[PDB]
C-alpha cells in the first residue's frame, strides 16, 4: 500500500526522506516519518538521531 | 576460506540459552547463520540440551535465513535428529506441542525441507509414527505443484509399506490435475501389485495389503477417473479384480467405471 | 503469431520461473531493479495512480546499462504470458488468476528463442 514514487525526472531514483546506507543489503528504499522515536529499517548502522 | 575468530564466547552465551524463558534469542545468538562457519558456531551453543522456545526462534532464524544447501544441512544434521530423539525419548514417543511448531513454521519453503528432511527420512527409518506425525506434516502447510509430484514420484520409486502409503495418500489428497508422468508413474506402481503370471513381482504382490493402500488407491480412484487412458482404467480394473477390498475394492471398481475420456 | 517470433517471452518465463527471480510488485520490483542484472523485464503503464510508469522510465532508461524497451500493455492477460497454469492442456482445472508484471533474473534460455524479439526486433 504505497504510492509514495514521486520521483525525480529522468530517470533514476534518488529519494525525498534520504535513504540509508548499509552494504548489509540493497539499502534503496526511503527513511521517512519519524516521531521522538526513529526507527531506521534494515539493520545497516543503527541512527539513535532525533526526529 | 577455512580460518575462524578466537572467542569462544558461546559457551557463555550457551549457558545463559539453557535457562531461555521467552521472545527473542539474544544479539549474540543473531549473528550464527550469517558465517559460512555457522555449522562449528552454533554446535559450541550445545544445541541438543534446548527448551522449545530455543528451537523456535533459533529454527525461525536458521531456515528463513541460511541457503537452502546450507538449510539442507541444518535440517539433516540437527532437525532430523532432535526430531528422532524427541520421537525415542518421549515415553509417549509423540510430539510435543512447542514442537508442534516452528516445524511447520519451517516448511513454507519445502525446497529445503525435503532435501533436508523428507527424502533422508523416508528412505532410511521410516515408519507408522513417522507417517502418523509427518503425514500430518505434509498435508497442513502450501506446497506447489513441482515438489508434489517429485516428492511423490520419489515415494513411487520404494518398496511397499504402508508408512510410504501414508504420505502417498496425503500427496493424493491434494487432488492437483498432474503432469501426464506424474499420473503414469501412478499407474505402473499401482499395476504391478496384482498377481502376474510369469515369475513374481517380487514378493510385494503377493503379502496381504493393508487398508491403507485401498484408501490411496481408492483417492486415485476418486479424483484421477477422468485423466488418465483407457488401457490404465483396465489394468488397475486388472488389479482391482485380484487385489480388492472386501468393502474398499468394490468401489474402487465402481470409481474407475464411472471414469471417461 | 503462427511465425517464429513472440513467443520469447511465453517461454523465458517458464526457464526463468526455474531460478525464482520474478521481482513483481510496486516497491519491491526494485530488488531486482536495484541492478541492471535483469535482461529482459517487460512492462505495462495503464491502469491508475501515474507512479510505475515513471519509475519504469527511469529504471529502463537510465543513462547507463540496461536500456531495453519492451512497453506492451494489458498485465491482466501477462498471467497467460506467465506461468500460472499446469495445463496439461485438458486436465488443468487449476487457479486461472493473475500472475501479472514480471522482472526477469536468470534467463535460463539461451539465445534460441530469445533473440528474435530482443536482438531482431528491438536492439540493432
Amino acid at each position: 500500500v504505497l504510492s509514495y514514487y514521486k520521483v525525480d525526472a529522468e530517470g533514476k531514483v534518488t529519494k525525498l526522506r534520504r535513504e540509508c546506507s548499509n552494504p548489509t543489503c540493497g539499502a534503496g528504499v526511503f527513511l521517512a516519518n519519524h516521531k521522538d522515536r526513529l526507527y531506521c529499517g534494515k539493520c545497516h548502522s543503527v541512527y539513535k538521531v532525533n526526529a | 576460506a577455512l580460518p575462524e575468530k578466537v572467542i569462544k564466547a558461546y559457551t557463555t552465551v550457551g549457558s545463559i540459552l539453557k535457562t531461555w524463558t521467552h521472545g527473542k534469542l539474544p544479539k549474540l545468538f543473531k549473528v550464527i547463520p550469517s558465517l559460512r562457519n555457522w555449522q562449528d558456531v552454533i554446535y559450541v551453543t550445545n544445541p541438543e540440551e534446548w527448551s522449545p522456545h530455543v528451537v523456535y526462534e533459533a529454527t525461525k532464524l536458521f531456515v528463513s535465513n541460511l541457503t537452502a544447501k546450507e538449510s539442507q544441512k541444518f535440517i539433516n544434521l540437527i532437525l532430523l535428529e532432535r526430531f528422532r530423539d524427541n520421537i525415542e525419548t518421549s515415553e509417549d514417543h509423540s510430539l510435543n506441542y512447542h514442537i508442534y511448531r516452528a516445524v511447520k513454521k519451517s516448511l513454507y519453503k519445502p525446497s529445503a525441507f525435503f532435501k533436508g528432511f523428507l527424502f533422508p527420512l523416508v528412505e532410511t527409518g521410516c515408519n507408522v509414527r513417522e507417517a502418523t506425525i509427518a503425514g500430518s506434516v505434509l498435508a497442513k502447510v502450501s506446497v506447489p505443484a513441482l515438489h508434489s509430484s517429485a516428492a511423490l514420484s520419489y515415494l513411487l520409486r520404494l518398496p511397499f509399506s504402508p508408512p510410504t502409503t501414508v504420505f502417498i495418500k496425503i500427496l493424493l489428497d491434494k487432488k492437483y490435475a498432474l503432469p501426464y508422468q506424474t499420473v503414469d508413474d501412478c499407474v505402473y506402481y499401482f499395476m504391478r501389485f496384482r498377481i502376474l503370471d510369469d515369475g513374481s513381482n517380487g514378493e510385494d504382490a503377493t503379502r496381504v495389503l493393508p487398508v491403507i493402500w485401498h484408501k490411496a488407491f481408492l483417492t486415485f480412484a476418486q479424483r484421477y477417473k477422468n485423466d488418465i487412458t483407457q488401457d490404465q482404467r483396465d489394468f488397475l480394473l486388472e488389479t482391482v479384480r485380484q487385489r480388492g477390498h472386501k468393502d474398499i475394492g468394490p468401489e474402487i471398481r465402481r470409481e474407475l467405471l464411472a471414469g471417461a475420456s | 503469431a503462427e511465425v517464429t517470433i513472440e513467443d520469447a517471452l511465453k517461454v523465458v518465463l517458464r526457464t526463468a520461473l526455474v531460478h525464482d527471480g520474478l521481482a513483481r510488485g510496486l516497491r519491491e520490483s526494485t530488488k531486482a531493479l536495484t541492478r541492471g542484472e535483469a535482461l529482459l523485464v517487460v512492462l505495462v503503464s495503464s491502469v491508475t495512480e501515474a507512479n510505475i510508469i515513471k519509475l519504469v522510465e527511469g529504471l529502463a532508461n537510465d543513462p547507463e546499462n540496461k536500456v531495453p524497451l519492451i512497453k506492451v500493455a494489458d498485465a491482466k492477460q501477462l498471467g497467460e504470458w506467465a506461468g500460472l497454469g499446469k495445463i496439461d492442456r485438458e486436465g488443468n482445472a487449476r487457479k486461472v488468476v493473475g500472475a501479472s508484471v514480471v522482472v526477469v533474473k536468470n534467463w535460463g534460455a539461451e539465445t534460441d528463442e530469445l533473440s528474435m524479439i530482443m536482438e531482431h526486433f528491438s536492439q540493432q
